[PDB]
């Protein structure tokens, strides 16, 4: 009532590996931009 | 003008100051717009997916 | 026109472009761009031209 961190610890390592996967979908890898409706609709499909 | 989507738009209450065109959330997805004729703020909420 | 060592340079702000009606006036040499087709630049914006 005034210890619990492993179940703290496993609680969060999943948060931090789940945000890590949404934040990966703002980087360009080598490409012009992040948005696909800035690569498609500026562009030819070829 | 520019902004691409697809959803369900919703009248919102969040104070887009004057100066600031959409709303960024954390992990970087559009959730909100400015109207550019009339100049409201609108959610974007998500379609149905499961 | 400009001559090339003190080229000209315009600056269009708020307008209505039409890049397909400037497509077809029918007497270009050459009508090349790179970040983007031009006929789909009829609905897209921007800040400054
Ligand atoms: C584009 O035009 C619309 C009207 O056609 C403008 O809307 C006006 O916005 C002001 C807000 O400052 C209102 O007080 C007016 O009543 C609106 N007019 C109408 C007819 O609704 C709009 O502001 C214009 N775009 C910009 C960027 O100014």
């Amino acid at each position: 009532s005034s210890a619990l961190g492993k179940l703290q610890d496993v609680v969060n390592q999943n948060a931090q590996a789940l945000n890590t996967l949404v934040k990966q979908l703002s980087s360009n890898f080598g490409a012009i931009s992040s948005v696909l409706n800035d690569i498609l609709s500026r562009l030819d499909p070829p | 003008n520019g902004l691409t989507g697809t959803g369900v738009l919703t009248e919102s209450n969040k104070k887009f100051l004057p100066f600031q065109q959409f709303g960024r959330d954390i992990a970087d997805t559009t959730d909100a717009v400015r109207d550019p004729q009339t100049l409201e703020i609108l959610d974007i909420t998500p379609c149905s997916f499961g | 026109f400009a001559s090339v060592y003190a080229w000209n340079r315009k600056r269009i702000s708020n307008c209505v472009a039409d890049y397909s009606v400037l497509y077809n006036s029918a007497s270009f040499s050459t009508f090349k761009c790179y970040g983007v087709s031009p006929t789909k630049l009829n609905d897209l914006c921007f800040t400054n031209v």
